[PDB]
RNA sequence: UUUUUUUACUUAUUCAAUGAAGCGGGGCUGGACUUGCGUCCAACUUCUGGAGUUAAGGUCC
RNA sequence: AGGGAAGUCGGCAAAAUAGAUCCGUAACUUCGGGAAAAGGAUUGGCUCUAAGGGUUGGGCACGUGCGUGCGGUUAACAACCAACUUAGAACUGGUACGGACAGGGGGAAUCUGACUGUCUAAUUAAAACAUAGCAUUGCG
RNA sequence: UCGUGCCCCGUGUGGCGAAAGGGAAGCCGGUUAAUAUUCCGGCACCUGGAUGUGGGUUUUGCGCGGCAACGCAACUGAACGCGGAGACGACGGCGGGGGCCCCGGGCAGAGUUCUCUUUUCUUCUUAACGGUCUAUCACCCUGGAAACAGUUUGUCUGGAGAU
RNA sequence: GAAGCCAGAGGAAACUCUGGUGGAGGCUCGCAGCGGUUCUGACGUGCAAAUCGAUCGUCAAAUCUGAGCAUGGGGGCGAAA
């Protein structure tokens, strides 16, 4: 039952700030809102504390991450070509 | 203050780190020094027949 | 290959899934095989190591998560931790 | 805020090998889009344990041994000195000179990228966020990544009290009247 | 009233070991073995040594706090100081 | 002997850090190149959210 | 009373509306709103009816109130206890039934500032100021 | 004892600053013209000190029991360290407890009473401090869940072990 | 009556529809509080060197407020009058 068609989370700031602002904002609104899989128990339960912490409800670890996601694509890439970097350094 | 106007037992848990620690963190100490320490005991092992190696291809 | 090998074992052999009866099977000594996933904690981790060590038991480290050990062993559940006692017609234990 | 975000003192162990710390409390910190790390060290002096404050980078996690030194391996969260690296590592918290704690790269989402070596007196030509490039002396340490909590900056405000409760923490002039809507008392853009 | 902190009076207060003592006279050890000898200082044990100084061993020495007050007027410390 | 230029130095002056803790130069050990033995470069801890402190010990008295 | 803005620079002031249940609700729109839009039907008293709950409680064979091994899901039954809402119906007084009190007048448009907010204490509360958003400049 | 010395340690620096922050400990009854958690009576508590008695522990020197979570009146513990408490935002609904409000019965008292009203109203209380038996979360043991289950008003939990 | 959630009906699925649940918002009617729009208002040597009445704005927050403390005239402070 869909209750709006298209302001979603964004329905809570009624006509105020404009559509395109209402727009931008309800991205960073459901990916910081957004349950997480851990990446180290595996459980469904990562939710956001504070700007860039993220932390699991079941296996208590606090994360360092992203503003508004877990992981931010630059530091994803970041990962990859480190790990070639260490590869070429260590080999 | 009240802790100081009653006796020792009320106060902890018979158990080593008994009213510091709990029971699960304990037992997971306990598992961990044991590992870690035998894992040294391996590395110093395999550290000592590298040596020889070593010493051996060098002699 | 080793999905394949784990769905032939669920089909035909017996197998154990969780830390407490992969435990309970390399305390009876008649783990013929043991799984652990790739997230599972390094604690645990050096644990079953420990135990398969005393036990003379194999143990493979599968490089997925315990959802994906989970999903190759057909259940809808996640598993850190599994424990083969009976190959049945696969040939998992000849590696 | 509790304690600055620095490295640790410049010392025998960081300057000859390395040493290990714990991560032990990943904590947020008013008026920085930056969370922090609370680290744990050894003292190699005496039997007490000293607690330090950096500046987070993306993937660190309570629980985590992190190495700082010059024989430190190149890993996220490890502190070594450029000379260590190799040339296009990006790093945080980068030193000016060597033992200033850390001064390039700070905040969220940013980083120093390391450009080139010059071996023969020891410098490293890095790039920093602004895009301005720069000679550091080798010696100077970094941590390697991406300082955590990108994208800050691109959700939108929205209201004034969100403004508000941003600039109250920091102390920055909020709200702001303008020159021109002033008397010419005021300001020279006054009337 | 003021509620009274622990270690500050009772024996903690009426006796000193030979390390307080020698400090509060500003003696060296020769000088205040001989002068307790010729002033008639005795040795001393409290019930409970710990309440006097933690670090006290079996064969700490004590002494009543009044008697090193009572040495601190004799004039042969004077005499000392004027030999050396 | 003096006037300009640059081109080194450190001792005045200036900046920074530290609990003023390991700087500089050798010796020992290992690795390389070299020349047929001088350089430079390395000693020491990386699976784990444990623990590390009151010197153990050797040898002359 | 009758008329109903003929008054006045100007509907100033007053009057009218007002609670709740139900029917129904246009343009415009940033699709969230507009909206209690607009426009309608009703409301007392009395005597009834219906709906919405809680607790307790199962047969054998042995050992001897518990243990077993059974057997059964019509307890879909009994006993006891309890409070406030909702709907439906008859009867009945009436000039009034949100009977005092309490309590939106509504609508068509234009200009204007995006909105919430703030100031000239003691003549000006506003198209003024701020605001989020946007743009530029300086600084390693 | 070469008697007039030697060893260990490192962290700095003092004070003021809150009758609403933090914080050791007191309740009830009575009493005055006027004070009362301050007086009086009863019944307690905290902090500090000294030193006894009983009880405990010990000839296996520094207790015993429970698989465990942990329990029990005791049940050594300096330096140097680790940790906890002090110690913490705003808002929303839900559940438990005290007090208040409301209803019924009973004893006693008071009012109403032309008529009616087994009536209307009033008293019916229990402190600190203790003992004892219990109270959501959570944790432990057995065991191993798909025909997935448990479960809140609010969809969270479970092979990292649920029911 | 926003996200999130449950059920039913569809849809190859993504999704769509229906009924509930839930309780967001510098949202809204409105009591106290805070403020101060209007009235040929009261008062005008006043109760008052700025008060009184009715009406009005706002009312979960850029809301109201105490104490302690800081900024001092070539100054301060100023959502700027
Ligand atoms: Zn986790």
């Amino acid at each position: 039952s869909k209750r709006t068609k298209k302001v979603g989370i964004s329905g809570k700031y009624g006509t105020r700030y404009g559509a395109s602002l209402r727009k931008l904002v309800k991205k960073q609104e459901v990916t910081q809102h957004a349950r997480y899989t851990c990446t180290f128990c595996g459980k469904n339960s990562v939710r956001r504390t504070a700007v860039g912490i993220w932390s699991c409800k079941s296996c208590k670890k606090t994360m360092a991450g992203g503003a508004y996601t877990v992981s931010t694509p630059a530091a994803a890439a970041m990962r990859s070509t480190l790990r070639r970097l260490r590869e070429i350094t260590e080999a | 203050r009240e802790y100081a106007t009653i006796s020792k037992p009320k106060k902890t848990v018979q158990r080593a780190y008994g009213g510091s620690r709990c029971g699960n963190c304990v037992r997971d100490r306990i598992i961990r020094a044991f590992l870690i320490e035998e894992q040294k005991i391996v590395k110093k092992v395999l550290k000592e027949q590298s040596q020889a190696e070593k010493k051996a291809s060098k002699k | 290959s080793i999905g394949a090998k784990l769905a032939l074992v669920i089909k035909s052999g017996k197998v154990v899934l969780g830390y407490r009866s992969t435990l309970k099977a390399l305390r009876s000594g008649k783990a013929k095989l043991i799984l652990i996933a790739a997230n599972t904690p390094p604690l645990r981790k050096s644990e079953l190591e420990y135990y398969s060590m005393m036990s003379k038991t194999p143990v493979h480290h599968y490089s997925g998560t315990n959802i994906e050990l989970g999903t190759a062993c057909g259940k809808l559940f996640r598993c850190s931790t599994m424990a083969i006692l009976d190959a049945g017609d696969s040939d998992i234990l000849a590696d | 805020r509790k304690a600055p975000a620095k490295f640790r003192p410049l010392d025998y162990a960081e300057r000859h090998g390395y040493i290990r710390g714990i991560v032990k409390e990943i904590i947020h910190d008013p008026g920085r889009g930056a969370p922090l790390a609370r680290v744990v060290f050894r003292s190699p002096y005496k039997y007490k344990q000293i607690t330090e404050t950096f500046i987070a980078n993306e993937g660190m996690y309570t629980g985590q041994f992190i190495y700082a030194g010059k024989n430190a391996a190149l890993t996220v969260g490890n502190i070594l000195p450029l000379s260590s690296v190799p040339e296009g590592t990006v790093v945080s918290n980068v030193e000016e000179k060597p033992g200033d704690r850390g001064a390039l790269g700070r905040t969220s989402g940013n980083y120093v990228t390391v450009v080139g070596h010059n071996p023969d007196e020891g410098k490293t030509r890095i790039k920093l966020p602004s895009g301005a490039k720069k000679v550091v002396p080798s010696s100077s340490r970094g941590m390697i990544g991406i300082v955590a909590g990108g994208g800050r900056t691109d959700k939108p405000l929205l209201k004034a009290s969100r403004a508000k409760h941003k600039f109250a923490v920091k102390r920055n002039r909020w709200p702001k009247t303008r020159g021109v809507a002033m008397n010419p008392v005021d300001h020279p853009h006054g009337g | 009233g003021k509620a009274k902190k622990k270690g500050k009076s009772g024996a903690a207060r009426n006796y000193m070991t030979r390390t307080q003592a020698v400090k509060k006279l500003q003696l060296s050890l020769p000088d205040f073995r001989k002068l307790c000898i010729w002033k008639g200082i005795y040795p001393r044990e409290p019930r409970d040594r710990r309440k006097v100084n933690k670090s006290a061993t079996a064969s700490t020495t004590f002494y009543y706090t009044k008697d090193i007050q009572y040495l601190l007027h004799e004039p042969l410390l004077q005499k000392f100081r004027e030999q050396k």
